[PDB]
């Protein structure tokens, strides 16, 4: 009985979204000058991890980066000089995600264990120690992100996202809209809203304070592994196993553009935009990262400096360089 | 279940009524934003080696 | 964080005595230790340094050879073995920890020290103002000069400010000439041009009374200024 | 050149690298194992006999040692029962252990499908699978009982015989041997369907009370590691 | 015809070595120690192969048109390539033994830097062993490029032959045989504890050792017999000398495939 | 006369 109304609403959603399809991103932006060939070189080669690199994040200083490997350790790297700042052993050896707090005081990571523990980088004791453990999830932690030094948002495979308060270590609000494991999460520039992709081949817009789904974007045909917010906050790109990257807009409620190529028949692991947003840097299972023009939707360049699968990729806040982590236990910074 | 169906219908109803912007306007705004920061994108517009900290 | 050092006493000229410095409450193995001594009526003076891994070791020329530095990381103890003690060696010795990494704060904690009684390429720090009369509520500027610019090519101005309250060990105020150490009031701030430096004490308080010591960390042979007493 | 503090930073980085080097030796020496199976597969029985923490724990770690050789056996805890995503985490494990109840003829097909999906996974191509046909006592009692017949679920069982390679235990009834080798071979057909020599199957017969599982796993892991070394050397 | 067969062998070996060198460097990689050793062996084999046309010309007609300048260079290059190829084979055998029998204890030695150091040491040893030919030989005596020792010609040449034959066949063969035999013991015992894998390993080991023996042994045995007793007259058994020479070259000809395409990993990389 | 020293014929 209720399902009858659901079909009516679903038809209504398509009709309104379709009505706004005034012109594709390709037609409107066809006249812009081509981005051209973008060539990047490995400026710094970071090695030392024992197992595959799974996740990495850049700090607000554009110099320090955190890299996560399934050997059970987090290493803080001085990107400018390759010096190692800290070595944090991990109780759980299968960490799948990591984060770097904007203040540079805390680092969080999680994995197959249902805890995304927070590690304090700056303590008078002189060594990194665990300050809190967040054990509210019933699935593997896939992505944990900070909104403030007291609040961290986490995603896990139990199809539910949670918002935590570090001081009390409890879930202030719970997100349960997805029907599949959540793989990716990224915060807006103002931290007011965040988008996460799951295996249901759909991406949903979430409000931190309201705790409700503002918008949904199916888009893909298979699982979505990565998601990144556009610098202006009005768009976001997604990476999925369907071997195509899709760009979505929170204002138009439609897929702006699809980045794909015939030679690519493998899924995407990570996606990230440059500082200005004109370039989309994404990871692929074929051991190389392809650079896509956000507007022209053409292959600007290819990075093939990794011998194994690339799982993480991120751009500095200043857009000065992009780091690539791969299962070969090496991280390379490109500029 | 009945509760799940009601929740799904309510969620669709709440989201279906959200305001929307013409795709052309949003694309034009995105293009203008990209144009604005073209010079401030080291990867898109490479800058001198002296400024480049990774050398 | 706590550092307790012992081994002080009276030694006749030409004698030998051994100092000790035990640490607790923090990872002693991860902090390099420095020896700084102050004569009864003089400022600070660097003595020796032992790295976290005991690899790199440096000594002051005035005590070169005579002083040798050893540590026992398993025992969380830092030693100073001295031989052929001369008259000039009489001073109160403080062991100071240091950990060096990007964004670090070396010389963040100082021990109470131990009194010892005995029966030219280095950068010279100039502090003309021996003392300055100050009153609560006012702002006073302490300026010092260095013979060589401390601004290294990496972009860091290696300057350190230390405040030594009467009856208490020196406490770091500012490091790298710009950053404020944790636990210090925000009203403390300093600046410099690379060779001329200034430390500003805004909204002076009765607790601010003491001697301000400046140090340069560009080169291992550390040198300290004359010191300004407010 | 380097500043005074840059030298100390480099020294700290070298010390951290040395610390990492020591950790690597343990990592290679330690052998990681993944434990998989249904609820009736009796994974807990194997997990028990550990002669050598959180309610919502997502993964469990089991530590046991044989002949000074450290084995880490991992069992997944609280999860949504979907594996195609987090299974990517176990692409470098030494081996995968799959336990099955030979007794449940109804759930044998489910176990076979689970094994086939794991075997054909694109991320587990280079990882061999060790198969333990647990709870053979129930299989022996059930066959010997005659109340139920495998023919009802596996019609090919009506025209199957124990191969000459069989090595049945003394005193076992021929029906028990026929059923046991029928199961193992049903599993091998999936094992041999697409092995291609990159990874192999190690079938074993286990009971709810058996202390030889540790040595069986030791032998299987040693063989797997030796085969991997031979492949790396190019002699395989 | 002898020169035609020599050209055929040279072309086959050149093609094999060129194909092997392409892969390691482009399609596959050289971060791996095994790839490093294979690349060094292929380089040695091709450098050795470059000398076939010179010797074929020298033997087809009893003359050396190339003059004295190339007389020394070709001979010394040939000797260096032979010695370094034997050393590369020995290093490959040692690395395989360390990896298979001592997978953990050999962690220090099985690194790219150690592999490159071993290759450099082998090359230096080949240069040192070839120095006497470069200095004390290859004057051509107006005839063909052969050693011209001091007045005790008999003793100098005999000692040179003895030492060359030892360090280029006997110690290398003994070390290779020991290393390969020890590996089979481990594989056989492992199989017993738990037999296609053991069969494949045994067949590969036997092929390697038998091919090595059949290819160079004829050459050194003939050299030794020449010193001990006077060989038949000039026309009686002239062909056999260059027959054993080309059979020895067959070792470098077959090297690229035995340690290359037969390896499961190399083929996999070569297959894109 | 002819001889075979290393790899080629030698004139006496």
């Amino acid at each position: 009985q209720l399902r009858q109304e659901a079909e009516q609403l679903k038809n209504q959603i398509r009709d309104a979204r379709k009505a706004c399809a005034d012109a594709t991103l390709s037609q409107i932006t066809n006249n812009i000058d081509p981005v051209g060939r973008i060539q990047m070189r490995t400026r710094r080669t970071l090695r030392g991890h024992l197992a595959k690199i799974y996740a990495m994040h850049w700090g607000t200083d554009s110099r320090l980066l955190v890299s996560a490997s399934q050997d059970g350790k987090l290493i803080i790297w001085d990107s400018y000089t390759t010096n190692k700042v800290h070595a944090i052993p991990l109780r759980s050896s299968w960490v799948m995600t990591c984060a770097y707090a904007p203040s540079g005081n805390y680092v969080a990571c999680g994995g197959l264990d249902n805890i995304c523990s927070i590690y304090n980088l700056k303590t008078r004791e002189g060594n990194v120690r665990v300050s809190r453990e967040l054990a509210g999830h019933t699935g593997y932690l896939s992505c944990c992100r900070f909104l403030d030094d007291n609040q961290i948002v986490t995603s896990s495979g139990d199809t539910t996202c949670a918002l935590w308060d570090i001081e009390t270590g409890q879930q202030t609000t719970t997100f349960t809209g997805h029907t599949g494991d959540v793989m990716s999460l990224s915060l807006a520039p103002d931290t007011r809203l965040f988008v996460s992709g799951a295996c249901d081949a759909s991406a949903k817009l979430w409000d931190v304070r309201e705790g409700m789904c503002r918008q949904t974007f199916t888009g893909h045909e298979s699982d979505i592994n990565a998601i990144c917010f556009f610098p202006n906050g009005n768009a976001f790109a997604t990476g999925s196993d369907d071997a195509t990257c899709r760009l979505f807009d929170l204002r138009a409620d439609q897929e702006l553009m699809t980045y794909s190529h015939d030679n690519i028949i493998c899924g995407i692991t990570s996606v990230s935009f440059s500082k200005s947003g004109r370039l989309l840097l994404a990871g692929y299972d074929d051991f190389n990262c392809n650079v896509w023009d956000a507007l022209k939707a053409d292959r600007a360049g290819v990075l093939a400096g990794h011998d194994n699968r690339v799982s993480c990729l991120g751009v500095t806040d200043d857009g000065m360089a992009v780091a690539t982590g791969s299962w070969d236990s090496f991280l390379k910074i490109w500029n | 279940s009945i509760a799940q169906a009601r929740k799904l219908v309510e969620q669709l109803k709440m989201e279906a009524n959200i305001d929307r912007i013409k795709v052309s306007k949003a694309a034009a705004d995105l293009m203008a934003y990209c144009e604005a920061h073209a010079k401030e994108d080291p990867l898109l517009t490479p800058v001198p080696a002296s400024e480049n900290p990774f050398r | 964080v706590q550092l307790v050092e012992s081994g002080g006493g009276l030694v006749q000229p030409g004698g030998s005595r051994k100092l000790s410095c035990s640490a607790s409450g923090f990872a002693f193995s991860s902090f390099g230790m420095h020896w700084v001594r102050q004569a009864p009526e003089k400022g600070l003076e660097w003595v020796a340094y032992i790295s976290s891994g005991s690899g790199t070791i440096y000594y002051a020329d005035t005590v070169k050879g005579r002083f040798t530095i050893s540590r026992d990381d398993p025992k969380n103890t830092l030693f100073l073995q001295m031989t052929s003690l001369r008259s000039e060696d009489t001073a109160m010795y403080y062991c100071v920890r240091s950990i060096y990494y990007y964004g670090s704060s070396p010389f963040d904690f100082w021990g109470q020290g131990t009194t010892l009684t005995v029966s030219s390429a280095d950068i010279v720090m100039t502090q003309a103002t021996s003392s300055v009369p100050v009153t609560p509520g006012e702002s006073v500027s302490i300026s010092c000069r260095s013979s060589k610019s401390l601004l290294h090519s990496n972009g860091n101005t290696y300057l350190y400010w230390f405040l030594q309250r009467p009856g208490q060990s020196p406490q770091l105020l500012i490091y790298r000439m710009s950053n404020l150490a944790s636990g210090v009031p925000d009203r403390f701030s300093g600046s410099g041009s690379g060779t001329a430096f200034t430390l500003t004490i805004s909204r002076l308080e009765a607790e601010d009374v003491g001697v301000y010591y400046c140090m340069q960390h560009l080169e291992y042979p550390l040198t300290f200024g004359a010191g300004t007493k407010l | 050149t380097l500043s005074a503090e840059d030298k100390a930073a480099v020294e700290r980085s070298k010390m951290i690298e040395k610390q990492l080097q020591k950790d690597k030796q343990v990592y290679r020496a330690t052998h990681r194992l993944l434990l998989l199976g249904a609820d009736n597969s009796g994974k807990s029985t194997i997990v028990k006999q550990m002669r050598i923490r959180v309610k919502t724990s997502g993964i469990f770690e089991t530590k046991f040692q044989v002949d000074k050789v450290n084995f880490h056996m991992f069992d997944v805890g609280a999860q949504r029962d979907e594996r195609r995503k987090w299974i990517q985490c176990f692409n470098d494990v030494t081996a995968i252990i799959f336990v099955v109840d030979s007794s449940d003829y109804n759930r044998l097909q489910e176990a076979l499908n689970d094994f086939k999906s794991i075997w054909n996974n694109r991320w587990l191509r280079t990882i061999s699978v060790i198969l333990f046909l647990n709870k053979q006592d129930l299989l022996a009692e059930k066959v010997l009982a005659g109340k139920s017949k495998i023919e009802d679920y596996f019609p090919e069982f009506a025209r199957y015989t124990t191969p000459e390679d069989a090595t049945p235990e003394p005193g076992e009834d021929p029906r028990v041997t026929r059923a046991k080798y029928f199961i193992r071979d049903e599993f091998l057909r999936i094992s041999t369907a697409s092995g291609d020599g990159r990874h192999y199957c190690y079938p074993h017969f286990t009971c709810s009370v058996d202390t030889e599982n540790a040595r069986r796993i030791f032998n299987d892991v040693t063989d797997i590691i030796i085969k991997m070394n031979l492949r790396d050397c190019g002699l395989f | 015809l002898v020169p035609v067969l020599y050209l055929l062998v040279c072309a086959a070996g050149l093609g094999g070595n060129t194909l092997v060198i392409y892969v390691v460097l482009r399609f596959a990689k050289m971060k791996t120690v095994t790839n490093i050793y294979i690349l060094n062996l292929a380089v040695a084999d091709v450098l050795y192969m470059l000398g076939l046309p010179f010797l074929a010309t020298q033997n087809a007609a009893s003359f050396w048109p190339f003059g004295p300048v190339l007389c020394r260079l070709v001979m010394t290059l040939d000797g260096v390539n032979q010695f370094t190829s034997v050393f590369c084979l020995t290093v490959m055998s040692v690395d395989r033994y360390l990896a298979v029998v001592h997978p953990l204890s050999s962690a220090r030695w099985r690194r790219p830097r150690v592999a490159k150091l071993a290759s450099a040491a082998a090359w230096v040893l080949s240069l040192c062993m070839s120095l006497p030919l470069l200095v004390f030989a290859d004057v051509q005596e107006g005839g063909t490029c052969n050693a011209s020792w001091p007045e005790p010609v008999g003793l100098w040449g005999a000692v040179f032959i003895i030492y060359t034959a030892v360090l280029g066949f006997f110690a290398p063969l003994l070390v290779i045989c020991l290393c390969y035999l020890l590996i089979v013991v481990k594989v056989r015992a492992a199989g017993v504890r738990v037999r296609r894998s053991e069969r494949k390993v045994t067949r590969m080991v036997l092929v390697l050792v038998l091919v090595f023996a059949g290819c160079w042994l004829p050459f050194f045995t003939v050299n030794i017999v020449n010193l001990a007793v006077a060989l038949p007259q000039e026309p009686a058994s002239a062909g056999l000398y260059f027959f054993v020479v080309i059979l020895s070259y067959a070792n470098s000809c077959a090297n690229p495939v035995l340690y290359g395409f037969l390896s499961d990993n190399f083929r996999q990389s070569f297959q894109k | 006369c002819r001889n075979f020293f290393w790899k080629t014929f030698s004139s006496c």
